């Protein structure tokens, strides 16, 4: 099947600006309380997220260089401790990831 | 006449408001410093006596200026509309903050204001009415209330659910207008100047002026309606979403005269509230 | 090719008289030879026409589509330039006055088909084009009420003449 | 060694010439006549003086000089340079692309003291205005209509303010 | 018709699926937090308990030991299932998991969701929180609260 027809540019114009084909605003944006950058209701902030990404990444290269090669996940509880900080006598029996650099504030 | 009243003092008021920004010619510079937790380190250099915590806003986004309610400079809490007066360190407070306790205070005080704009303007010109005080009730009491003394010819007289309804509609237009609500603060001499024709007006400013080391008070304005404020007031109207004016209770105190206490209940935009709990809360307020 | 929309940012008015209203800013900006499609370009353009800038940004940093990640780029461009060159006093006091996207030059390649023929595929590329006007958006125009609309059927019945005769 | 290359200079016939070039050459910003600016000002004056003021109008008078100018200090394929001190008094008025009023009242006169260094080149060279020292102690300059935001660090995700 | 029907259809068919469930699981066993397309992380939440569960049952249980052995496809993580995540939830019944949507992927635009343990030493997620009990309405809740306990 072949067009019979060229299809005119007013009803290629009433077809593809109908208010379906067009972008829906969205109601569901709001500004993130800790960062201010702006993020969906349902959504965790980007910003925010990027922050714990890449703190949980430093802390995996730490994790690993611990590990030292595959299969070698410990069999014991891990707890991350930044500069300045001891173990706790209820981290006492917990493989200690060490971070250089001093606890994040919103890391509790 | 009231009208006549309103005119003069919305006259003062702008005479007060050409004479302040006078007494600043020129645009002299200060520096205010965001000390808020979003955006850090921002300096705006403001025109002192001008500029705004809405223009704060303004600079740095629009979610600002449709968030924040009040301003904290130097720890103090500042409406939204009122010019600052020197470098300072400004913190934007909205309704969703961790303690929105001040900004809660303020949103009931602007809710009785409009409360006590509608009272005065919705009797008929044959009944007399004086508006009293504002008592700072909590907010956990459920309802703002706002204290008027109506005329000795209504002594006898109750709101009907009707004469609420048209309370509520009076609120709502106001709601609609979107006024905001301007502030100064102005010596108690141009307070009682303003307000030589009430007594209740003129004795709650004396005690403003006893209680602040100078002679100084808080006086704003949504639209026509000059009052004094018990302390710093929402943006504009428009933060209002419901707003209800629940009941009227008159004090046992009645010998010297009859204070009747209108009661409402309020939320902005910002914290709406569903139909059935809003429902339940009216109930509450009603009391 | 033509490139009158940068050269709009260069027209300087004459200063205007004290009793005057004042003249709200507009920044023109483009940018051209997006690896975009035109006819996809457009549905971001009109979705962000008579928005507020952080409104606008707003919109874009959430769409899926690749062209808001470029339209995002240039609307902070304009912002940023309109702050600096063209004295706009606040960021968020600006609007998006117009934009549209338009066709780009294109580059003509061939895509091979099942029995040694084949079609010509075009290498689409798009302009887009904003002016940022300064001052609160401005209202969408409301609908038109019940009361209007009788009173211009009203007015077409009043605008009847006798027609065809003295 | 200005004497010695021209033969015909006055240190104290100088101060006038340099004033009635100061007020041309800022005649010549006013009307954008950059031609006249090329003989008035060198180059490393033109566009200090045109780079921030393009795209902009500028109305700017001499209204009068409140201390006769003198010359101050003189240092020398070779140039000559004249320091020469100026307390006058002026007006401003600049306004925007779109004609807003941005710096300075059109009519208030504002007093200005500056020390313009003006250059000479020694065949068919002339003296041209090269700079204007700013006195460390300068009075502040008058302030800008419009409000301004500076930024502050625009932390990346990992970083944290400090 | 899919009424019922409580299995999503991924990758090349059934076995394809589980191994691609598998594969998240031992992901999330072995680092605690993955991120990964929604709909996969939703899927795999469901297995990600049973496997908490089935840690709880012990060592000793063969059919435990059996599951864990097919499903964890690095050995050196069964240890870890039976001596760290089974006993850090003892105390637990269920819910083990947090599954909260992320930005969408940034090459495909599909929707991403982060499925973590909870209780693991990594850093916490921006949770969302609920509003303070001292905003506005709030606060008048807490007044209808007090109303209603001293009427009773
Ligand atoms: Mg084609
Ligand atoms: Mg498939
Ligand atoms: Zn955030």
């Amino acid at each position: 099947a072949a067009p019979k027809n060229r299809r005119t540019i007013e009803v290629n114009r009433c077809r593809r600006r109908n208010p379906q084909k067009l972008i829906k605003v969205k109601n569901n944006i709001d500004v993130c309380p800790e960062c201010g950058h702006l993020k969906q209701k349902h959504v965790l902030c980007a910003y925010c997220y990027e922050k714990v990404c890449k703190e949980t990444a430093e802390i995996r290269r730490q994790i690993g260089k611990q590990e030292g090669g595959p299969f070698k996940a410990p069999t014991i509880e891990t707890v991350v401790l930044y500069t300045g900080e001891t173990p706790s006598e209820q981290d006492q029996g917990k493989r200690i990831i060490e971070r250089d650099r001093k606890r994040p504030s919103w890391f509790t | 006449s009231p009208t006549e009243l309103t005119e003069m003092r919305n006259d003062l008021f702008n005479k007060e408001k050409a004479r302040q920004l006078s007494l600043t010619p020129r645009t002299e510079k200060i520096e205010v410093k965001h000390v808020g937790k979003t955006d850090p380190g921002t300096v705006f250099v403001m025109n002192k006596n001008i500029s705004t915590p809405y223009s704060c806003a303004m600079h740095l986004s629009e979610w600002y200026c449709r968030k924040s309610i009040l301003a904290l400079v130097d720890g103090q809490p500042w409406d939204m509309y009122k010019p600052l007066t020197k470098s300072c360190e400004i913190k934007f407070l909205t309704f969703k903050d961790c303690d929105p306790g001040e900004v809660n205070k303020a949103y009931w005080r602007s809710c009785a204001m409009m409360m006590g704009c509608v009272i005065e303007r919705a009797f008929k010109d044959e009944y007399m009415v004086n508006l009293v005080r504002a008592p700072e009730v909590p907010v956990i009491s459920g309802a703002f209330c706002y204290d008027v003394v109506l005329d000795s010819k209504l002594d006898e007289w109750m709101p009907t659910k009707e004469n609420l309804r048209s309370f509520t509609k009076d609120a709502h237009a106001l709601i609609y207008k979107d006024l905001p609500f301007e502030t100064l603060e102005v010596e108690a001499k141009v307070a009682l100047e303003i307000f030589q024709h009430s007594k209740y007006k003129v004795d709650f400013i004396e005690e403003k002026a006893s209680q602040n080391p100078e002679r100084i008070v808080k006086l704003h304005r949504i639209g026509d309606f000059i009052d004094v404020s018990e302390g710093p007031l929402i943006p504009r109207t428009s933060i209002c979403f419901q707003y209800e004016v629940s009941a009227v209770h008159n004090l046992q105190p009645t010998q010297p005269s009859l204070i009747r206490r209108f009661q409402g209940v309020s939320l902005p935009v910002h914290l709406r509230a569903h139909f059935t709990i809003w429902d339940k809360l009216l109930e509450r307020s009603r009391k | 090719i033509s490139r009158k929309w940068e050269k709009k940012n260069k027209i300087v008015y004459p200063p205007q008289l004290p009793g005057e209203p004042r003249r709200p800013a507009e920044i023109y900006h483009c940018r051209r030879q997006i690896k975009y499609s035109k006819d996809k370009m457009w549905y971001l353009a009109k979705l962000i026409r008579g928005m507020s800038i952080d409104q606008a940004l707003a919109q874009l940093e959430f769409n899926d589509k690749k062209g808001a990640k470029i339209i995002k780029e240039v609307l902070l461009e304009a912002q940023d330039m309109a702050v600096r060159d063209h004295n706009v006093e606040f960021r968020s006091n600006l609007y998006i006055a117009e934009s549209t996207s338009g066709r780009g030059q294109c580059l003509k390649r061939i895509r091979y088909h099942g029995r040694g023929r084949f079609g010509i595929m075009e290498k689409v590329y798009c302009h887009y084009f904003v002016k940022l006007v300064e001052g609160p958006p401005p209202p969408p125009e409301p609908p038109k009420t019940a009361v209007a609309h009788a009173k211009e059927y009203i007015q077409q019945l009043r605008s009847r003449t006798i027609v065809h005769t003295l | 060694r200005i004497k010695d290359y021209d033969a015909n200079f006055k240190i104290k016939d100088f101060p006038e010439k340099a004033k009635d070039i100061f007020i041309e050459a800022h005649l010549c910003l006013n009307n954008s006549d950059h031609d006249r600016l090329h003989t008035l000002v060198t180059e490393h004056c033109f566009p200090d003086m045109t780079w921030d003021i393009k795209y902009k109008t500028v109305r700017w008078s001499f209204v009068e000089s409140l201390e006769p100018s003198h010359v101050v200090q003189v240092r020398c394929n070779v140039y000559g340079q004249i320091t020469v001190r100026m307390h006058t008094r002026q007006t401003l008025a600049i306004y925007d692309r779109f004609g807003r009023l941005m710096y300075g009242q059109e009519d208030v006169p504002k007093d200005v003291l500056e020390y313009v260094v003006f250059e000479k080149q020694l065949p068919y060279g002339s003296w041209r205005m090269h700079t204007k020292i700013v006195p460390p102690w300068a009075p502040p300059k008058q302030p800008i209509l419009k409000t301004v935001m500076i930024p502050g660090p625009q932390l990346k995700p990992e970083e944290e303010y400090e | 018709i899919s009424h019922g029907r409580v299995f999503r259809r991924m990758g090349l068919g059934p076995e394809s699926r589980i191994h691609l469930l598998r594969n998240l699981l031992t992901g999330l066993v072995r680092h605690e937090r993955i991120e990964a397309p929604w709909a996969r992380v939703d899927e795999m939440r469901g297995y990600a308990e049973k496997l908490i569960d089935y840690g709880k049952l012990g060592d000793t249980n063969e059919r435990a030991m059996r599951m864990a052995d097919f499903w964890l496809t690095e050995k050196d993580l069964i240890p870890k299932l039976f001596q760290v995540l089974a006993p850090r939830y003892k105390d637990q019944t269920g819910g083990y998991t947090r599954m909260l949507q992320i930005p969408n992927r940034s090459l495909d635009r599909a929707k991403m969701a982060v499925i973590e343990y909870k209780g693991n030493c990594l850093p916490p997620l921006p949770l969302p929180r609920r509003d303070s009990h001292l905003t506005l309405l709030n606060q008048l809740l807490q007044g209808l609260r007090q109303d209603l306990r001293q009427s009773q």
